[PDB]
């Protein structure tokens, strides 16, 4: 006579149920991604719209239920998830809107033009028409044209469609009775009903805030660094005064800076680190992937692979209709069915992206004995921040030589680890003032405190301010290029990578520390340590039924967000940029001082 | 049959060969309690009542005497001090389809605990809170039965072992039936020890003129002396005698 | 529970009595052998009293 024991009846009945329907949409979303044909498009929407619909009706039974008087957090948690109406607060003539205009942006989407205007001669898809053109030619002229080849062919059709996203949207969290669409994404990190242990949603941005006074100074010496070894393959267009181009960056939008390793190396003469010629000539197979990434978790202490996977996935590109995409993602299929989706290749990446995607394999089965709807991680930043220290760890020199890949007698100089270590920096430092900007745009327009002629005066004056660049020419209103990201467009949470750098940080000394290692991190493994696999699998098997701010007391014992741990990685690499900048001007404001 | 519909037959006047099962190499929990599998070869007991039910793999565990759990709760209790064995193997490659079996179901939901050696089938449906359900469904109905699925591309934890469970136990009827005695090789003119199916002695082998009725397995001369003994494993009679013995 | 009282928990024969069985040797019941790695039939004898 209870509400207390009515949910947990109610629980244990859904729970059954959910992960019945959730296999079969998973298994349909499966067979989508590798073998495409007519009908399984069609698959697809079948189970996708009977499992949308299946939360439809069991959230408004558990809307019935008082959270007044539930003291067990296990199943406060679990309500709090169900219980989000979501589209059910909307009209039926409101709600028609969502199917339509999603799908329409992921068709535009996937359409990849970039043949010239008066000038058909051809063009490719992303994969192999884009990529061939920004990684590999050094001519200003033509990347200059590329800007404007997606900048004003997908884009310029978004703009009375966005516009009319932004004003509704946000007026359902009222209806929900939240803040804002943007509060309503730090809903995830919220904690109540616990006294003493409350985290509230506004303190992450104060948190945030006031970590990223020492991200700056970190980045002030990499961004003068790169400026002159990029000036030698552009002579006279480039002044070592200001600051960079935006098209000269390694992506589109500047996020990875990864193809500016080949123009701006420290040191090439010495040869690099390169076993990709050694594996082809004895006949290193895709069997021998998996193999040496199984025994080396078993070694750790985690869990090995089931059974049911090695039979099951696919490993080489089979045949050859199957034109299937293979975009890295993350399949939890339920039920004990755990799968990686990936073309394999023979190359450096791609044997690093086999041992990130394995990561949260590993993670996916740990919380197995949790309910379903606690089977998933602690926030949005701990599935993916686990899926990549081991990513560091095996790029290693010390990995590398321990199984035999490299030649065992390979110095280790100043300069063989400098080279290794920018090429981390300009990937994961670089982009978190990037990631944390591009969010905080999206916060303004969400909370609605900006104008219909005000976006673009505040998305233009923090380009001049980070990035650094004088308009070459004045641009109205009528574009719309915030929006053409792919993040933004999918409805990704891009905070989620933010919090990714500074947790895979702080889970890195604290697993180095348990191991004892004598020496920096950059040096530091975490295989053939039985003390390492406690210290992961306590955290792990927690699941989303503790709190997330729990978990970082049971790795570091500090309950805020700690940006200290970050520093320290890096302090061999800012000693050197501190001697390299001695006379340089480090620390731009907008400047037109020298060409006003 | 289904754990909520466990059948129960009785295995009684026959003969068990418990040594087959040990060296099968196919069961993945083959474990005895209260009992030792050398035990119940010399002697056995009565009462070989014999359960058979489908369990899922991950909750395989739950099914044991003294450990408690939701299967063990609510579908199949087993009595306190259970001498039995219980014996579990994969059937993945034929209790499965594609598409998902829901041919199993189990009972999730009772109002009362289960006592040790009950069957509950009925079509009652729960009462979660106060207001009764006259058969339309609700917000406190919550139809216990549920069916699983078993797709051949489930996990090692969901898949359906085949588990059967045997009962051993002694009440006050007698004449039990027991597991087979290994047999030896033959021994002609020797004072050599024997036991027959009963009797036991000790003697030498002759050969005798006389012949006796089929339905007779031994025979005693003057004095409840036991002296004529006839196997039917090969339906040839041998005849006792004792075997050479004096003071020197 | 006063874990420092430890007792034998199955041997294989019956030895003379009045005399100290001292070893840290693992029962064999089932046909597999155990090599000192724990397994389902190793069974380590020894136990502590709660
Ligand atoms: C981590 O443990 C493994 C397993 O012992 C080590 O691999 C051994 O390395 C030595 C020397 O390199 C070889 O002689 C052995 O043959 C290796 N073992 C096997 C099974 O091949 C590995 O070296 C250890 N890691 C480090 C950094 O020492
Ligand atoms: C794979 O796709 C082809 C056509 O693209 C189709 O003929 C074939 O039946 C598919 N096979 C599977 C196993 O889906
Ligand atoms: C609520 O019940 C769950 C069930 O296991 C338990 O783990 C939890 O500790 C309980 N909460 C409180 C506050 O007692
Ligand atoms: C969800 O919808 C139901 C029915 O319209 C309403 O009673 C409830 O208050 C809503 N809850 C939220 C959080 O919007
Ligand atoms: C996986 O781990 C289990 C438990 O350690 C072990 O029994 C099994 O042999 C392992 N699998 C392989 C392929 O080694
Ligand atoms: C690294 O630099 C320091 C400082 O100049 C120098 O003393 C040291 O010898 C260098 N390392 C090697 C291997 O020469
Ligand atoms: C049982 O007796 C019959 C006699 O007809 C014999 O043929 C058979 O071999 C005997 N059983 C065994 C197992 O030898």
């Amino acid at each position: 006579s209870t509400i207390e024991e009515q949910a947990k009846t109610f629980l244990d009945k859904f729970n059954h149920e959910a992960e019945d329907l959730f296999y079969q949409s998973s298994l349909a979303s499966w067979n989508y991604n590798t073998n495409i044909t007519e009908e399984n498009v069609q698959n697809m929407n079948n189970a996708g719209d009977k499992w949308s619909a299946f939360l439809k009706e069991q959230s408004t039974l558990a809307q019935m239920y008082p959270l007044q008087e539930i003291q067990n957090l296990t199943v406060k948690l679990q309500l709090q998830a169900l219980q989000q109406n979501g589209s059910s607060v909307l009209s039926e003539d409101k709600s028609k809107r969502l199917n339509t205009i999603l799908n329409t942006m992921s068709t535009i989407y996937s359409t990849g033009k970039v043949c010239n205007p008066d000038n058909p001669q051809e063009c490719l898809l992303l994969e192999p028409g884009l990529n061939e053109i920004m990684a590999n030619s050094l001519d200003y002229n033509e990347r200059l044209w590329a800007w404007e080849s997606w900048r004003s062919e997908v884009g310029k059709q978004l703009r009375p469609l966005y516009e009319e996203y932004v004003v509704l949207k946000n007026e359902m969290a009222r209806a929900n009775h939240y803040e804002d669409y943007g509060d309503y994404w730090r809903g995830d990190y919220e904690v109540n009903g616990v006294d003493g242990y409350d985290y509230s949603r506004g303190q992450l941005i104060e948190d945030v805030e006031h970590t990223f006074e020492e991200i700056k100074p970190l980045y002030e010496h990499l961004h003068a660094y790169v400026r002159a070894k990029l000036m030698n393959a552009y002579p006279s267009y480039i002044s070592p005064i200001g600051c960079l181009p935006a098209h000269l960056l390694g992506d589109m939008w500047g996020r990875f800076w990864t193809n500016l390793y080949s123009l701006t190396v420290p040191f090439g003469q010495k040869p690099n680190i390169d076993v990709t010629d050694a594996m082809v000539d004895q006949a290193w197979d895709a069997q021998r992937i998996f193999k040496e990434a199984e025994k080396f978790f078993v070694s750790v202490g985690l869990p090995n692979m089931t059974q049911g996977f090695w039979e099951n996935s696919m490993l080489t590109d089979p045949g050859n209709v199957q034109k299937a995409v293979c975009h890295p993602t993350a399949w939890d299929l339920g039920k004990g069915d755990f799968r990686i989706l990936m073309c394999t290749k023979v190359t450096m990446d791609d044997f690093l992206t086999a041992h990130h995607e394995m990561g949260h394999i590993q993670y996916d089965m740990a919380y197995a004995a949790q309910p379903f709807l606690l089977r998933n991680g602690a926030n949005e930043g701990f599935h993916e921040a686990v899926g990549e220290i081991m990513s560091l760890s095996a790029a290693t020199p010390k990995h590398l030589k321990s199984i035999g890949l490299l030649s065992p007698d390979f110095q280790e100089d100043n300069e063989t680890e400098i080279n290794f270590l920018l090429k981390q920096a300009l990937t994961i430092v670089g982009t978190l003032p990037f990631t944390y900007m591009l969010e905080k745009w999206r916060w303004m327009v969400f909370k609605g405190e900006i104008p219909k002629d005000q976006w673009m005066k505040k998305w233009w004056e923090m380009k001049r301010e980070i990035v650094g660049v004088v308009e070459p020419v004045p641009h109205d209103e009528t574009y719309c290029d915030p929006a053409s990201l792919f993040h933004v467009s999918n409805d990704y949470s891009f905070i989620r990578y933010y919090t990714r750098t500074l947790y895979q940080f702080q889970f890195q000394e604290a697993l180095c520390q348990a191991a004892k290692h004598e020496g920096p991190l950059h040096k530091c493994d975490i295989s053939n340590s039985t003390e390492a696999g406690q210290k992961l699998f306590n955290m792990l098997r927690l699941g989303k039924s503790e709190p997330w701010t729990l978990a970082l007391e049971n790795v570091v014992g500090a309950k805020n967000m700690n940006v200290r741990p970050l520093l320290n990685y890096f302090e061999p690499l800012f000693t050197w940029l501190k001697d390299q900048n001695k006379n340089s001007f480090v620390g731009w404001s907008t400047d037109w001082s020298p060409y006003a | 049959a289904s754990v909520y519909a466990w059948n129960r037959k009785r295995i009684s006047n026959c003969v068990a060969d418990y040594s087959v099962l040990y060296n099968s190499a196919s069961f993945s929990t083959f474990k005895c309690y209260g009992v030792s599998p050398t035990k119940l070869n010399d002697l056995c007991f009565t009462n070989v009542y014999a359960d058979s039910f489908v369990i899922r793999g991950d909750e395989v565990r739950q099914i044991a005497p003294g450990q408690t759990g939701k299967i063990a709760d609510y579908n199949y209790k087993l009595p306190d001090d259970f001498t039995g064995c219980v014996i579990a193997w994969n059937s993945n490659n034929l209790d499965s389809k594609v598409g998902g079996n829901y041919n199993y179901l189990y009972r999730l939901f009772r109002k009362s605990n289960l006592k040790p050696f009950e069957r509950d089938i009925s079509t009652e449906i729960y009462q979660a809170g106060s207001t009764p359900c006259n058969g339309v469904e609700g917000f406190n109905c919550y139809f216990p039965l549920q069916s699983y699925g078993f797709q051949p591309t489930n996990g090692v934890g969901y898949q359906p072992y085949r588990v059967v469970v045997l009962s051993f136990e002694l009440l006050h009827a007698p004449a039990t039936v027991c597991g087979p005695k290994k047999s030896t090789n033959l021994v002609k003119n020797k004072c050599v020890n024997f036991n027959f199916n009963g009797l036991t002695g000790t003697g030498v082998l002759t050969e005798s003129n006389k012949k006796f009725l089929p339905f007779q397995q031994f025979g005693r001369d003057i004095a409840d002396t036991t002296d004529a003994v006839r196997d039917p494993q090969t339906l040839e009679i041998l005849d006792i005698t004792p075997c050479s013995f004096g003071g020197v």
